[PDB]
């Protein structure tokens, strides 16, 4: 399963 | 050896005046694709690509689809932000590439985690192997590093890379064990192609091997030849195995002086191959 | 974009080729950047229509790769090739299927 998304660069 | 990995690869490509960026997500266990999302395909869902993942339920497919689409939206925002950091126009196509995952031992124990990001095909930022710090490639990327440090991004990602990632990889290896817990050693041979009356190409072949990692090396009288060797990229057969070759041009009548050495995790011994007329 | 990498093109069969035995013809294109590319598999110079392709992925140096493939039965006389177009090429590159590589 995929990871939670990081916040914006 | 008998180590395993789970890796996701993401590519976002902007196409100004032709739509939202192309987004492609691929998931792999070892060297075997199991899932994909493509913004340009019919369904707009994460989709199965290996028969053992198909047995997952509608709630698994729903959650992966929502999660992959949020990765897509972040990357799309990042394409705008990075264009500003690198001072680039609204008219050109740019690329964000991301890869992350974890490795485990043959006994299912965590070995390591990784995440790497690129912009227009060069390093942007990476998570270090300690999973608590970053390395930025240049001064644009250090702005991202400062944001991610302040927001404690590594600590949330670490819990996925050494907790969630590893446990799901262990599940997938179990659910897929008939297919994924196999090692196919390479079927090797050597071919011979004259290019004149006085010279010939010796080509050392490996076929049908899995997983993809392999080393092919030429020696002359046991001295290395790595600068006069042509190597091709390790290429997929399309049946779940890989192929590769390495070649050397030699004087006709001195073939027996060269040897090809093959290293694969599925090989009892390293193989040593030699062209002998007699 | 800032960098540009020329595709490396390999044209080969899934299994050791045998005249009259169905097989798969592969065009593996790797080492390229940016990702915009066009690949066609050709039979006696004509575009084969039922061709599949892998999901875009990439190597350690960030260069992209893709596999295009189609069912075929090799013969002595049929000429097969892969045609690739990419921004780094002055014209589309045609690489011919050769049983020895």
């Amino acid at each position: 399963t995929t990871a939670p998304s990081l916040s914006g660069k | 050896s008998g180590s395993h990995s789970m890796r996701y690869f993401f590519t976002s490509v902007s196409r100004p005046g032709r739509g939202e960026p192309r987004f492609i997500a691929v998931g792999y266990v070892d060297d075997t694709q199991f899932v994909r999302f493509d913004s340009d395909a019919a369904s707009q869902r994460m989709e199965p690509r290996a028969p053992w993942i198909e047995q997952e339920g509608p709630e698994y497919w729903d959650q992966e689809t929502r999660n992959v689409k949020a990765q897509s939206q972040t990357d799309r925002v990042d394409l705008g932000t990075l264009r500003g950091y690198y001072n680039q126009s609204e008219a050109g196509s740019h690329t964000i590439q991301i890869m992350y995952g974890c490795d485990v031992g043959s006994d299912g124990r965590f070995l390591r985690g990784y995440r790497q990001d690129a912009y227009d095909g060069k390093d942007y930022i990476a998570l270090n192997e300690d999973l608590r710090s970053w390395t930025a490639a240049d001064m644009a990327a250090q702005i991202t590093k400062r944001k991610w440090e302040a927001a404690h991004e590594a600590e949330q990602l670490r819990a996925y890379l050494d907790g969630t990632c590893v446990e799901w990889l262990r599940r997938y290896l179990e659910n897929g064990k008939e297919t994924l817990q196999r090692t196919d050693p390479p079927k090797t041979h050597m071919t011979h192609h004259p290019i004149s009356d006085h010279e010939a190409t010796l080509r050392c072949w490996a076929l049908g091997f899995y997983p993809a990692e392999i080393t092919l090396t030429w020696q002359r009288d046991g001295e290395d030849q790595t600068q006069d060797t042509e190597l091709v990229e390790t290429r997929p057969a399309g049946d779940g195995t890989f192929q590769k070759w390495a070649a050397v041009v030699v004087p006709s009548g001195e073939e027996q002086r060269y040897t090809c050495h093959v290293q694969h995790e599925g090989l009892p011994k390293p193989l040593t191959l030699r062209w002998e007329l007699s | 974009e800032a960098i540009q990498r020329t595709p490396k093109i390999q044209v080969y069969s899934r299994h050791p080729a045998e005249n009259g035995k169905s097989n798969f013809l592969n065009c593996y294109v790797s080492g390229f950047h940016p990702s915009d590319i066009e690949v066609d598999l050709l039979k006696n110079g004509e575009r084969i229509e039922k061709v599949e392709h892998s999901d875009l992925s990439f190597s350690k140096d960030w260069s992209f790769y893709l596999l295009y493939y189609t069912e075929f039965t090799p013969t002595e006389k049929d000429e097969y090739a892969c045609r690739v177009n990419h921004v780094t090429l002055s014209q589309p590159k045609i690489v011919k299927w050769d049983r020895d590589m």
